[PDB]
């Protein structure tokens, strides 16, 4: 009942390497190997770029003057930009360049956890002497494939229309192949080897990937109604002026339920609320059948 | 009768989903049935899926 | 009466009126889905007879 | 109002039918609607407004 | 980037020597690797 382990990890390139496992019993090279291939291809940490706000661009379907690339082409190029972070789950970078010539991935401002694996990577070209492009490249970390379309449900004011969402490409792995050859250790009847030759973008170490793969694999073995709804709505649903909203939030009033408890006296005692604001609040509350000094007794349930 | 007309132009981006029709140039039609993970894809000895 | 393209729409929240400019037309580059108001339009009908 | 009844009646008419007339009735309604104004009564009716 | 563990089981067994066990939650493509690797091990060793 001999358990396997790893041996020489051969790195032939920044791209890919061949990891190997010596102590494999009868037929186990396949059982371990394919199962490892699965988790390797499917589930792995990735840092693929998500949000991009560019200079004068409202949508990905325009063309910016001074660059022969269409904006959509530039987004598609960014999606293929491979970066690795350490302490941050999501970092935002800043790209800036001008003059005639190709804009590569090394032209971005370097941050603490930023590591560019392909500095030569082309984001977009520059065709005119004076033409300049600035952009915020918002890079976050995740697993699997998260398309840009499913990204909007939560929403919650993605209003900065200059921000174009892109499909999430999160995964270090490109190609994984496993071959079992008979491996003869000094003394033993017959044992097999596992040569897993993988393909990466360089953003993940072979030992690291091969480690987490079997980590998850084993990790799966771990088991083998009264009151008004309107009272819990945020104050923004009241659609007050910015001033009134900020004042209420500053007075720890974040929901309608919090507001309807307060009285005119108490509200007028606040440092920032005048008669105009109170008039507005009473107006908007009365417009929806609500008021101040409303008691609901039991704030809150759960 | 019409005082004024406002034409908005939408750009929608759709990729592919089951129910779409695909065909070669040889008169062989077809409809995408299920979208399979790279994991379940038949792969050669090189490790390149199909 | 004459119809209006105005941004003043009976019975809509600020989330609805957000995507429209002062005139009632959706902004360029604004991503939309079904139900979003592209162009606010209002037509006179008096005495609803409830 | 005209609820489950033919037409509707002026406050004075409602007063004749109630034997206690005028301003009196106008008050009851005001306090009636009020009782219907606060939630747990009004939440069923509130959703009807879109 | 936390992961998904199952949460719903219900071993429905016929008689004694026979059994049919089931697991509802499971990440995409994990069902095949788990099912297969466990089958290979169950049968051969």
């Amino acid at each position: 009942f001999l358990k396997p382990r790893l041996v020489d990890i051969e790195q032939v390139s920044s791209t890919h390497a061949k990891v190997t496992l010596e102590p494999l019993e009868r037929g186990f090279g396949h059982t371990l190997g394919n199962a490892l291939r699965r988790i390797l291809l499917s589930s792995m940490p990735g840092c693929a770029v998500t949000e991009v706000e560019i200079d004068g661009v409202l949508h990905e379907y325009s063309t910016k003057e001074g660059v022969q690339e269409d904006i959509l082409e530039i987004l598609l190029n960014l999606k293929g930009l491979a970066v690795r972070v350490q302490g941050k789950d999501e970092v935002i970078l800043t790209l800036n360049k001008s003059g005639i010539g190709p804009v590569t991935a090394a032209d971005i401002t370097h941050d603490g956890d930023v590591e560019i694996v392909k500095p030569q990577h082309v984001i977009c070209h520059l065709t005119d002497e004076n033409a300049s492009i600035s952009m915020r490249i918002k890079v976050q970390r995740g697993r699997g494939y998260v398309p840009a379309s499913t990204r909007i449900h939560s929403e919650e004011d993605e209003r900065p229309i200059g921000r174009l969402l892109v499909d999430a490409c999160y995964s270090p792995v490109e190609r994984i192949a496993y071959n079992v050859e008979a491996a003869r250790v000094e003394q033993r009847t017959d044992l097999d080897k596992l040569v897993i030759e993988m393909e990466t973008n360089g953003t993940i170490d072979p030992e690291e990937a091969i480690r987490r793969a079997a980590t998850i694999l084993a990790e799966q073995l771990e088991a083998f109604p009264e009151f008004d709804p309107i009272l819990l709505r945020p104050v923004d649903d009241l659609e007050l002026t910015v001033r009134s909203a900020n004042c209420l939030k500053a007075e720890a009033i974040h929901y309608i339920g919090d507001l309807v408890q307060r009285t005119e006296v108490e509200l007028l005692k606040t440092p920032n609320l005048g008669k105009k604001s109170l008039t507005e609040i009473k107006d908007v509350l009365a417009s929806r059948g609500l008021s101040l000094g409303m008691r609901l007794e039991n704030w809150p349930p759960a | 009768g019409v005082l004024k007309i406002v034409k908005v132009y939408l750009a929608v981006k759709r990729r592919i989903q089951p129910g779409d029709k695909m065909a070669g140039r040889h008169g062989n039609k077809g409809v995408i049935s299920k979208i399979n993970p790279i994991e379940d894809m038949p792969y050669d000895e090189n490790g390149t899926p199909v | 009466g004459p119809e209006e393209i105005t941004a003043d729409i009976p019975n809509v929240g600020e989330a609805a009126l957000s995507k429209l400019d002062e005139s009632g037309i959706v902004y360029i580059g604004a991503e939309v889905t079904g139900g979003d108001i592209l162009v606010g339009k209002v037509t006179p009908k008096g005495e609803t007879q409830l | 109002f005209g609820i489950d009844m033919n037409t509707d009646y002026t406050l004075e008419e409602v007063g004749k039918q109630f034997d206690v007339t005028r301003e009196r009735i106008r008050q009851i309604e005001a306090k009636a609607l009020r009782k219907l104004r606060h939630p747990s009564r009004s939440e069923v009716l509130r959703s009807f407004l879109d | 980037t936390e992961f998904l563990k199952p949460r719903l089981v219900d071993i429905e067994q016929v008689s004694s020597t026979h059994a049919k066990v089931t697991l509802e939650p499971l990440e995409r493509g994990f069902g095949h690797t788990l099912g297969n690797a466990l089958r290979r091990i169950l049968l051969s060793s």
